[PDB]
RNA sequence: AAACUCCAGUUGACACAAAAUAGACUACGAAAGUGGCUUUAACAUAUCUGAACACACAAUAGCUAAGACCCAAACUGGGAUUAGAUACCCCACUAUGCUUAGCCCUAAACCUCAACAGUUAAAUCAACAAAACUGCUCGCCAGAACACUACGAGCCACAGCUUAAAACUCAAA
């Protein structure tokens, strides 16, 4: 059977399975990648959190916040704390285009989670809110 | 405007280079500029503007290849000019000198050395 | 230079010339029926086809030699050989029989392993570029180290504190400890591999 | 915020291949044009500004595609000389 | 008096060790005429004890010296004028007294005598300021100087003192 | 660094704000302007020209009354910075940008091309711009500066707008 880059539908069945469950049972993993910051929240088909991790909370501060090396850490200490909530396969759900936007589900890989799609959902306004002016450096 | 005819025809410095460096890399990040530049997969350095904003230096590092060196400098050399223009279009900095990619080899100095001092005799004690 | 730019130096080597001629590859035949044309410079005194030429011995006595005296030079350089020659015979009669395989009595190739075991890799070059004077770490190309291993031996055996000790002696036991990595030379590389490796950060100023 | 999730954006990844999976959904984002928005949205960009620059664009790229027209149909000449000598 | 010549913009950069003519980030009046006339406006300084502020290379101080004041306190927040300021009053003895600090920060109230200090309801106590200061120090330092006429205090300790 | 921690992430509810992609299209309108969806009205004139002032309109900014306030933001505070710092960066927050009823009447309001009708033959044609011209009408212009000024007059405008000089001076502009 030729492979499906088209995620599965809720409705029309399908007969793919990761360790039983269905695509839709699967947790989520919400990466926020700011310019300055990256979080990781792992969170349950039924929206349940089950572990957070941040470049803040691994430790890292002011600038170094916004490196490749601080996501990849806040990616390995969400995936540990997932792994201990017994959370294996993961859907990817990345919103921003900050540094840590690749490096973060590196790290969740790393942390032994299996990553099964990866979807973007950063912000486009169709135009809406007008944005700040830009700096005159 | 007559288009065809037109086609026929210091503290501040260091803030500078490192926004052009950032805006840089993350230019390069995507497909944005070409797939053929974001399949090659360019690391950037540093990046340096003369002192009188004449020109961008932006020092790529070299890998190991000398044919992949070659085609990533092609590559890079005929897509300055449209990094120039996008670094304008998304007002990073409202006028941009001519970027040029210099190529770095600081690092070769240490690997070398290293790889060396690997295999040396340093005798009694270290 | 009395020779013209013309001029090529000669290949002294016997057994280059006596290759038959099916061996030869295009581009060696192209090169032996060029230097038909060319003109050769006269084969200087020194090297020759004799089967006991070493250039490295040659090399060391032109490095020993004072004021152009070469026979005090080379007599030097065959004491030195007889004196090693005649210690490894003295310590190979009072070795026992498992000890005498492994006592090396061809003194070629103990001067060539005990320069060998002297050759640094790694060497420092002189660079004051910010006001002070800055040592950074580069590689040694091959000559480099085969000289300054030559160098570092001549100068250990010039040393005044040997009063009166003949340089065949001096130069003979100086050869026979490199030979084992012993002596004030092997020191003198390891010192200098240690004192570049403590400026690894300064090779970033190549 | 009211569709359905887990529909746009979104792909699949073949055989644990994550790397190719992420690189594909960037070229989708490219194509599609989002990443520009993304990028060209950060800043206000002034209407004038913006008029000048779609105008610019859409002039480069006409003016681009008609001088390797022109390259294209004078390359057929470019073969070996047939009268060599006269 | 015989007082030294006026520093040239080429020395003036090279004492700023600055090297070039773009990098000064500062204008000066290097034209002793038009320093002249505004110490003419400011008004007749026979014997006039005068605070000068922000001098530089000192076109002003040698216009009011040249007037015959009796004593000059000058105040001035870069070292690097001060040999020059020091040269002047080697020039002039003792009617040149030079300060190192900020204008916003100087205690003028105590500079000079306070013989001089005349009444309010009385005409102006004999004291000047004359300042071609950088414009942006100029205006906090006449709204600072506003307050301290609301409260007679200051520079204003001697009474209703003119400014320039 | 300040700021916030009644903070942040997921999920749900939720505008008097602004209208991705289409648009690589070049349309509508007298111009100014007009680019989310539906519906109702609706885009003058079967000669042409015809106004600083008549009659109706005029981007942005600005002013009266009321209202809305996400975001942006003149000013106003605060954080950070040399040796008189960054006006420029960061944070917070006004007038203003929005709706309703009135003013004000200015733009590089420009295709820097006055409206209609006609020609492509002539030497094409100072130059550049945008090939060169013809008929007819209205408007306007006769050295520079004084002067997008003064005075007079008009205007819901009150150091505002329109019209607009003279003296002295120069050999140029
Ligand atoms: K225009
Ligand atoms: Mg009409
Ligand atoms: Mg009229
Ligand atoms: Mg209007
Ligand atoms: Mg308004
Ligand atoms: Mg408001
Ligand atoms: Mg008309
Ligand atoms: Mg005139
Ligand atoms: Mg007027």
């Amino acid at each position: 059977t030729k492979f499906s880059i088209y995620p599965p539908i809720p409705g029309e069945e399908s007969s793919l399975r990761w360790a039983g469950k269905k695509f839709e049972e699967i947790p989520i993993a919400h990466i926020k990648a700011s310019h300055n910051n990256t979080q990781i929240q792992v969170v349950s088909a039924s929206n349940e959190p089950l572990a957070f991790a941040s470049c803040g909370t691994e430790g890292f501060r002011n600038a170094k916040k916004g490196t490749g090396i601080a996501a990849q850490t806040a990616g390995i200490a969400a995936a540990a704390r997932a792994k201990q909530k017994g959370v294996i396969h993961i859907r990817v759900v990345v919103k921003g285009l900050g540094p840590g936007r690749l490096s973060a589900m590196h790290g969740l890989i790393m942390g032994g989670l299996e990553v099964i799609s990866i979807t973007d959902n950063t912000p486009i306004p169709h135009n809406g809110c007008r944005p700040r002016k830009a700096r005159k450096l | 405007k007559n288009w065809l005819k037109k086609f026929a025809s210091h503290a501040r410095l260091r803030a500078l280079n490192g926004l052009l460096y950032k805006a840089l890399t993350d230019l390069l990040c995507t497909p944005e500029v070409s797939q053929e530049l974001y399949d090659l997969n360019v690391e950037l350095s540093k990046v340096s503007l003369t002192p009188d904003f004449s020109a961008c230096r932006a020092y790529w590092k070299t890998t190991l290849s000398a044919e992949q060196n070659a085609h990533m400098e092609a590559v890079l050399q005929r897509s300055a000019a449209h990094m120039r223009h996008l670094l304008m279009s998304q007002q990073t900095l409202r006028n941009v000198p001519p970027i040029v990619f210099v190529q770095d080899k600081g690092n070769a100095a240490l690997a070398e050395l290293d790889q060396l001092l690997a295999v040396a005799d340093f005798g009694p004690r270290d | 230079s009395r020779y013209s730019p013309e001029f090529k130096d000669p290949l002294i080597d016997k057994e280059y010339y006596r290759k038959p001629v099916e061996e030869l590859t295009e581009e060696e035949k192209y090169v032996r029926e060029l230097k038909k044309t060319q003109l050769i410079k006269a084969a200087p005194a020194g090297k020759t086809s004799s089967v006991f030429e070493d250039p490295v011995i040659s090399k060391f006595t032109n490095m020993m030699m004072i004021g152009g005296n070469k026979v005090l030079a080379r007599s030097l350089m065959i004491q030195t050989l007889e004196a090693v020659k005649r210690k490894q015979f003295e310590k190979y009669h009072a070795a026992s029989a498992e000890e005498q395989a492994t006592i090396e009595r061809n003194p070629y190739t103990i001067f060539h392993q005990a320069l060998k075991n002297c050759e640094p890799m790694i060497g420092l070059v002189p660079i004051l570029k910010g006001g002070r004077f800055y040592q950074v770490p580069v590689p040694l190309p091959d000559r480099r180290r085969r000289f300054l291993a030559m160098k570092w031996m001549i100068t250990e055996c010039r040393d005044k504190k040997h009063q009166r000790t003949l340089m065949p002696e001096k130069l003979s036991h100086k050869l026979l400890e490199a030979f084992h990595n012993q002596g004030p030379v092997i020191k003198r590389k390891h010192d200098l591999h240690k004192m570049a490796e403590a400026n690894r950060a300064l090779a970033h100023y190549r | 915020a009211k569709h359905l999730k887990f529909i746009a954006r979104t792909v699949m990844v073949q055989e644990g291949n994550v790397e190719s999976a992420y690189r594909t959904l960037n070229r989708i984002l490219t194509m599609d044009g989002l990443i520009e928005d993304i990028k060209h949205r950060r800043y206000y960009e002034k209407p004038c500004r913006r008029r000048q620059r779609e105008s610019y664009e859409r002039c480069r790229r006409i003016y681009n595609m008609e001088m390797a027209r022109k390259i294209n149909f004078l390359m057929r000449k470019n073969r070996a000389d047939p009268w060599q000598g006269c | 008096c015989r007082l030294p010549p006026l520093p040239t913009i080429r020395e003036i950069i090279k004492l700023l060790r600055l090297q070039a003519a773009k990098q000064l980030s500062q204008n000066f009046l290097l034209d002793l005429r038009l320093t002249d006339k505004i110490v003419r406006k400011a008004g007749n300084l026979t014997n006039a004890y005068v605070y000068e502020v922000g001098p530089g290379p000192g076109g002003i101080t040698r216009s009011i010296l040249n007037a015959d004041v009796a004593e000059l306190l000058v105040v001035e927040k870069d070292t690097r004028f001060i040999p020059g300021l020091q040269m002047l009053s080697d020039a002039a003895p003792g009617k040149l007294r030079i300060v190192h600090g900020d204008v916003l920060t100087f205690k003028v109230e105590k500079a000079f005598s306070e013989s001089l200090k005349r009444p309010w309801e009385d005409d102006p106590p004999n004291v000047h300021i004359i300042g071609n200061l950088p414009f942006s120090v100029s205006t906090p330092l006449i709204i600072k100087w506003l307050e301290n006429i609301s409260c007679r205090d200051g520079p204003f300790v001697y009474g209703r003192t003119q400014m320039t």
